[PDB]
């Protein structure tokens, strides 16, 4: 067996890491009307009703959750869809005008004092010659005084012009599946104790990921996926305090949010075939918006998180939780979108505790806004039309985003505070078990066969 | 791991009339489904394979149908010898999985 | 008449070892793949391990990987299952099923079944 | 028939098996290498174009080595022990294609070059022989 | 020369003739299967990509059956009477390909599967034979 | 090895050499025929599509002549002196492919049809011969 020769094999199972462009695939049920959705699943290919998955025995692979190129592509696609859904909508250039505002003091509690303003202004009409005098209600977070009934202006007038969101389109998230082209593949890690980095001893290959809902929020991961066995803590470098920590819950925690104001909508014609939806009067009483969580359920979940955090810091260290340090409203509060409106809740009653080495509810006051700056961009804003009637939504808390404070030496105390901001960490919490590889179906090996002349 | 749910847990039907069993799949398994019968103390037997084809040698009264994630088994007539446990198995995604098993009582 | 019979039952202490055999007769044994399946008392059927026709590929379940070894002997038409480091949860009746065809993965012929018990 | 009597078959299903056992399922991976103005306007077109180009590039190489339309093709180039001195038993029964790829990744271009010239010589000699008649 | 002495030839010209007569003009249909940002921007590109993809998909099947680079290829798979029990004279002299396709449309996948495994076995045996020498 | 001992090799390197000498470097040109919304958006895509189409169109012709997967293929069509009466020595030792193309550019289409019909006849005869057995 010394007269060995080269033999060529086509179609061998080997692969290499690669970066390519994936394409979406939405469910067929999404085609039943409901074309009014920001996530334009109209152009998404229908999914396979029966997905196929192959188990890869004896195969060990290396994953790096913090250098995944799938995350970068998802961010760009989400931003592009957001921008594209706003092109055929009204542009509110003429709304940049001096306003004459006064406080709304009519059946209000002591906490809603100075939060609503009643402004009136001149507006253009469908005819280019004449103008109209109108009025509307604005939140105190969208108006800035310029120098009784002092005169204000919209906060964005000196940076850009807002685009009104088309009232028919809906913001409800819809599951999306990412699929790879021919000649590529996606590997999935089935280990239940995977910590995001290192070798995964249980692997399998698929052609499309499971349905991922693009939910936007900060400080709290909503309507996500749950761990199978235990609370999972993941970080790029646990010993470095400049890196965020991701937490995945073992069980869900319910949160109830509502806006207890019966709002009214008005239509104002500002041009030929163009309308601006203002806020009329409020029918009834005026009260603050809030969110509810169960005190008992939250306490249990925090206890499990502490137990899994001591493994990286020792059994004889004090663990304490504190609220955010500072920054803009979008970073120091738990932001989210609940059926059209945009909330900014004060999560300072959640992170208030200290843990030693050894029925009721929590109410979080929230505010509301109408001028939205998404994706941390500058120069592009959006205007959210008012919603008529009362609002109520329910969802599950699935994880967290935390941050550690640099302490001198080992003071036996560690303090963690919530922190969000970058929206890539939201996608990273769902695509942590996937990677893209490239197939190489050509191999050469020695054998005893020889070509016949 | 696709999870097979079989309901009702226990079914009591007198001889002669209809008898229906349900097997629900947590994920679309197409038509790759089979039904098995096991008497107490005997070697289990194959009745339905492919969710629509009758196993060779089985009585014709047995009949099942369904595709996707909903499947059903029906027997034209219940005989004295039909008392047994019935389970559904899917062979779409490895590893193969079985249902909890529905008990039929005369 | 095609049929399979299992043997080797007995009493085994926790952490012990036990070997099972499933003799076959009435068909070409070296042309079909085999499986091992167990049913715990009060639970459903769960897959344990599998082996290819020629015995060149073996598959294991996660709970048994590293403790069980499966082998076959085409000459004597026999199937073997070697158990090591037994535990309490390994309580069931073990059936040696058979696979039919190269694209019909469902079983077509089961076995009588044998009962294995662990106690101190 | 029962074919080879396998537990199951699928794309890349034999990645963890020995090179001897994985060589009986080449068609499984071979048949899935071709198909198996909005935002998604070009994300669907460029991918298809790239897949076609890669497939054709792979096919051309087999074409110029004389192995067109084949899955296992024997050649006329002797194996050089410098590339690997391992036995024929510890290669086809104790290694997987993923491992083997790493070992000989350095010498791939040398072999690719040798095969081309071997085929060229064969073609020229065949033409001469036919011309003689 | 006068070739086969036909009244005329053209694409799909022999669609209404018997399967025996239509088999002498395969090249006529074979050669016309490849080429024979405004509104009209992508309506010209997607069509071309689709045509190329379909052509390659058809070629690959012939490739894996061992019939690459051929118009009429003989195989090693016996015919099963269950598919069709008709004589050899009433098929090649009393039927057209359009009618034939309807009859055996149900069993196409079975035949496609058999043809692949036959070629796999042939290739394996061919490799084994050369090693003995 | 030293191969053919050439001063240098490259794409179109032997354009000004005799047809005899240029025939030993066919692989050099063969391997470089496949890869060797902004303004630059479609200027990259249409070019790639066109290249793929041209390559496939060229390959199909070899396919239907029976010369698939070959660089030098012998045929069964005798040469007609009307096309060119020059000797065999003043063609392969005193002319270049560029000059030769001009001389016989008129009769290229005539030669192509004969190559197709010869292959058709060969396939039919082979099928009959195999059927006899
Ligand atoms: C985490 O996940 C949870 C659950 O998936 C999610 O909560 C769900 O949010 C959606 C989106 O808001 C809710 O769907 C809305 O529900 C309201 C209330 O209707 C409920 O009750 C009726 C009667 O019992 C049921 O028939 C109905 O199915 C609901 O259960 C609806 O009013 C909403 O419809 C309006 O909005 C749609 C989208 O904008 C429009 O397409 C639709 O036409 C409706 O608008 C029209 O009517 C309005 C009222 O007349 C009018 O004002 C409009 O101008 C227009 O004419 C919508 O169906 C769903 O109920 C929530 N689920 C639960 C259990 O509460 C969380 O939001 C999610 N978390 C995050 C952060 O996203
Ligand atoms: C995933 O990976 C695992 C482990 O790497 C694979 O499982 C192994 O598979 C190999 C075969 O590929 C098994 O090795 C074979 O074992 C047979 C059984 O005999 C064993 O027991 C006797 C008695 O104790 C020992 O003497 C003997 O050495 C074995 O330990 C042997 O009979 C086999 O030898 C035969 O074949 C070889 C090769 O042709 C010949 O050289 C021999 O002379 C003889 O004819 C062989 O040694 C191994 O036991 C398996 N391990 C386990 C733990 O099960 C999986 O197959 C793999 N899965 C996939 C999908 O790739
Ligand atoms: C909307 O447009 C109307 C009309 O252009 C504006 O009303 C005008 O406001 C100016 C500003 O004060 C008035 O000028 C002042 O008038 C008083 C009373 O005559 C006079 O004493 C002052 O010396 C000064 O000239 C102007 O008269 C008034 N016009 C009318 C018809 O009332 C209005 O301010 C604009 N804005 C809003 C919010 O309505
Ligand atoms: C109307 O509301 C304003 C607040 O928007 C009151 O003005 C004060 O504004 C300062 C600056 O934010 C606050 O710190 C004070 O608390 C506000 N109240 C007072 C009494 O100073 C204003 O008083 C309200 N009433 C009227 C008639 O304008
Ligand atoms: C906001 O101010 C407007 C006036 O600019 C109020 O609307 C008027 O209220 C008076 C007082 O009842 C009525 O007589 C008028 O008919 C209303 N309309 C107009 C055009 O003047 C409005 O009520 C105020 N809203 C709040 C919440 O205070
Ligand atoms: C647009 O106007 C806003 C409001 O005046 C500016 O934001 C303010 O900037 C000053 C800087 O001297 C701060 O003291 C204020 O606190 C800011 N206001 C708020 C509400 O944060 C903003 O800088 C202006 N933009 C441009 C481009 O001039
Ligand atoms: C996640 O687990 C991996 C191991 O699977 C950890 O990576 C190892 O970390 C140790 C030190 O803790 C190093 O000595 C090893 O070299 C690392 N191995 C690899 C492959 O990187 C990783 O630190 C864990 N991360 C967290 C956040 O727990
Ligand atoms: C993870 O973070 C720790 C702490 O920041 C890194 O350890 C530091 O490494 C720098 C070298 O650049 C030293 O100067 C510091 O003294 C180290 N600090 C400690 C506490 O050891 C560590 O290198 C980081 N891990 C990786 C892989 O970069
Ligand atoms: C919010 O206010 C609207 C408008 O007042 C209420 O809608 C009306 O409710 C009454 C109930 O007595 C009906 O008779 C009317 O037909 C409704 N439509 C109108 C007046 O246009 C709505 O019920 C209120 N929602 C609350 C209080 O939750
Ligand atoms: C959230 O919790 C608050 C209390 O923490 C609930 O407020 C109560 O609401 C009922 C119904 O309107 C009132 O009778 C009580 O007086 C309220 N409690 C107070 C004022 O302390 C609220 O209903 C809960 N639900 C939501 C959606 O916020
Ligand atoms: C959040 O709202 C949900 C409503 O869906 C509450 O669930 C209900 O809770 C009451 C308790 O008073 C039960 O009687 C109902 O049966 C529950 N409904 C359902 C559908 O389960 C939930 O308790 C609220 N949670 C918080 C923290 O406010
Ligand atoms: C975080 O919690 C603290 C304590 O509950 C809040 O209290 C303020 O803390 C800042 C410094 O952290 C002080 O300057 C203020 O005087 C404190 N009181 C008030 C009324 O602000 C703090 O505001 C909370 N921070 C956030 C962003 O919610
Ligand atoms: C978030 O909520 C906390 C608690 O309600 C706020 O901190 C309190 O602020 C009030 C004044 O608004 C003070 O009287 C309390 O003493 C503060 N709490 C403590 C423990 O000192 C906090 O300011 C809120 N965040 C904001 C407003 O951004
Ligand atoms: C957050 O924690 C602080 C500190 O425990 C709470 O503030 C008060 O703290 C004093 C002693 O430091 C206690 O005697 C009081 O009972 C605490 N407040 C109350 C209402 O009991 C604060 O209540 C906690 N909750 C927040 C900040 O929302
Ligand atoms: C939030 O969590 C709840 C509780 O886990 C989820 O409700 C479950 O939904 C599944 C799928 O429909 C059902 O099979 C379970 O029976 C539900 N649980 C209960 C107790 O009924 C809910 O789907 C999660 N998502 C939300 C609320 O959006
Ligand atoms: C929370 O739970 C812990 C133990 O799980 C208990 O000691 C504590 O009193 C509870 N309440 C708070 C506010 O931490
Ligand atoms: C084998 O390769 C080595 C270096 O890789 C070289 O020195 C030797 O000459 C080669 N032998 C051959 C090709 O026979
Ligand atoms: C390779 O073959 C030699 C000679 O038979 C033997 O001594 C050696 O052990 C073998 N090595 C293997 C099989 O790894
Ligand atoms: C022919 O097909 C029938 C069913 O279509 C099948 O029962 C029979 O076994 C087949 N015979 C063969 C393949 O020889
Ligand atoms: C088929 O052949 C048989 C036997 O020669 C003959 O009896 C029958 O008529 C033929 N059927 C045709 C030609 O349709
Ligand atoms: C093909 O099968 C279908 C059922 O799937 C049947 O209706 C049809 O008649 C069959 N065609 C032929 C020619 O037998
Ligand atoms: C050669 O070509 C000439 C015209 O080009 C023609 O007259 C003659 O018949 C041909 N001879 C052949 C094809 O043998
Ligand atoms: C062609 O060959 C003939 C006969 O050998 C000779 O007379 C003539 O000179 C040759 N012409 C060339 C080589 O150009
Ligand atoms: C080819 O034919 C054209 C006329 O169609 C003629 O002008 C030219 O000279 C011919 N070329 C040769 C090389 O005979």
């Amino acid at each position: 067996a010394e007269n060995l020769w080269v033999t060529v094999y086509y179609g061998v199972p080997v692969w290499k890491d690669a970066e390519t462009t994936l394409f979406c695939a939405s469910d067929a049920k999404a085609y039943e009307t409901e074309k009014h959705n920001v996530w334009a699943t109209h152009a998404c290919v229908p999914t396979d009703p029966n997905p196929q998955e192959i188990h890869l025995e004896n195969v060990t692979e290396e994953f790096n959750m913090w250098k995944n190129n799938m995350v970068e592509q998802m961010h760009t696609d989400i931003i592009s869809l957001w921008d594209q859904s706003l092109k055929p909508c009204v542009k509110l250039t003429p709304l940049c005008v001096t306003l004459q505002c006064t406080n709304v003091t009519n059946n209000i509690t002591d906490d809603m004092r100075g939060e609503l303003k009643n402004c009136s202004f001149n507006m253009t009409t469908e005819l280019r010659d004449k103008k109209q005098k109108v009025y509307s209600l604005f939140y105190r977070l969208d108006v800035v005084q310029i120098n009784s009934n002092k005169e204000y202006r919209l906060i964005n007038c000196n940076t850009s012009a807002c685009t009104q969101a088309c009232p028919k389109v809906s913001f409800e998230p819809i599951p999306i599946h990412y699929c790879a082209p021919a000649g590529f593949a996606i590997l999935k890690c089935k280990d239940k104790k995977f910590n995001g980095t290192g070798p995964c001893p249980s692997v399998s290959t698929v052609q499309c990921t499971h349905g991922i809902k693009p939910v936007v929020s900060t400080q709290l991961l909503l309507n996500g996926s749950l761990a199978e066995e235990e609370v999972m803590i993941r970080s790029e470098n646990i010993t470095n305090n400049a890196k965020n920590i991701l937490v995945q819950f073992n069980t869900p925690v319910q949160i109830n949010c509502t806006r207890p104001n019966n709002n009214t909508r008005k239509s104002i014609r500002i041009g030929p075939g163009q309308a601006f939806y203002a806020t009329g009067d409020i029918i009834g009483d005026i009260r603050q918006a809030h969110c509810n969580v169960s005190k008992a359920t939250w306490n249990e979940t925090l206890g499990k998180v502490v137990k899994q955090l001591r493994k990286h810091f020792g059994n004889n260290t004090i663990i304490r939780f504190a609220n955010s340090s500072g920054g803009d409203l979008e970073v120091t509060t738990h932001s989210f979108n609940c059926g059209g409106e945009f909330f900014y809740c004060n999560t300072s009653g959640l992170f208030n505790s200290t843990w030693i080495s050894n029925n009721d509810s929590i109410t979080l006051p929230c505010r509301i806004k109408q001028i939205i700056n998404m994706w941390q961009r500058i120069g592009q804003c959006m205007y959210a039309p008012p919603i008529q009637g009362v609002i109520r939504c329910v969802s599950n808390i699935t994880g967290l985003i935390l941050t550690r404070d640099g302490g001198s030496t080992n003071s036996t105390t560690e303090t963690f505070r919530p922190g969000g901001g970058d929206m890539r960490d939201n996608w990273r919490s769902e695509l942590y078990k996937y990677k893209v590889v490239k197939i190489e179906p050509l191999g050469v090996a020695p054998t005893r066969c020889k070509r016949r002349v | 791991e696709i999870v097979m749910t079989q309901s009702p847990a226990t079914l009591s039907v007198s001889p002669g009339e209809r008898a229906t069993l349900s097997c629900r799949a947590s994920q679309g398994v197409s038509s790759n489904l089979a039904w098995y019968q096991q008497k107490p103390g005997q070697a289990p037997r194959l009745l339905i394979h492919g969710a629509s084809t009758r196993a060779t040698g089985s009585p014709a009264r047995f009949s099942g149908s369904g595709s996707g994630t909903e499947f059903t088994l029906t027997i034209s007539s219940l005989q004295s010898e039909d008392f047994a446990v019935y389970s559904c198995q899917q062979y779409h995604n490895w590893p193969w999985t079985f249902g909890q098993g529905t008990k039929v009582e005369i | 008449e095609v049929q399979l019979v299992e043997s080797g039952e007995g009493l085994v202490q926790p952490g012990g070892s036990l070997r099972l055999s499933c003799a076959a007769s009435g068909f070409t044994f070296s042309s079909h793949a085999m499986h091992w399946v167990r049913q715990a008392p009060g639970k459903g059927l769960e897959y344990v391990s599998a082996i290819s026709s020629e015995g060149g590929s073996t598959y294991y379940a996660d709970s048994v990987r590293g403790r069980f070894i499966i082998s076959r002997d085409n000459s004597k038409n026999t199937l073997y299952l070697q158990m090591g480091s037994l535990r309490a949860e390994d309580m069931a009746v073990y059936y040696c099923a058979r696979v039919t065809g190269d694209y019909n993965w469902y079983f077509d012929l089961w076995g009588r079944g044998t009962l294995v018990t662990v106690s101190s | 028939a029962v074919g080879i009597g396998a537990v199951f078959l699928g794309f890349l299903g034999a990645a963890g098996s020995t090179m001897g056992a994985a060589s009986m399922t080449l068609t499984v991976q071979a048949r899935n290498l071709l198909s198996g103005l909005t935002v998604w306007g070009i994300k669907q077109l460029q991918a298809r174009v790239l897949a076609v180009e890669r497939y054709l590039r792979d096919q051309q190489l087999l074409g110029i080595w004389g192995c067109s339309g084949k899955l296992i093709c024997c050649t006329n180039v002797p194996w050089n022990s410098s590339w690997s001195n391992r036995n024929l038993s510890e290669i086809w029964d104790n290694m997987t294609w993923l491992q083997w790829d790493k070992e000989i990744s350095n010498y791939t271009q040398i072999i690719y070059g040798l095969l081309e010239e071997s085929q060229n010589q064969q073609e020229k000699n065949e033409q001469d022989l036919l011309a003689l008649d």
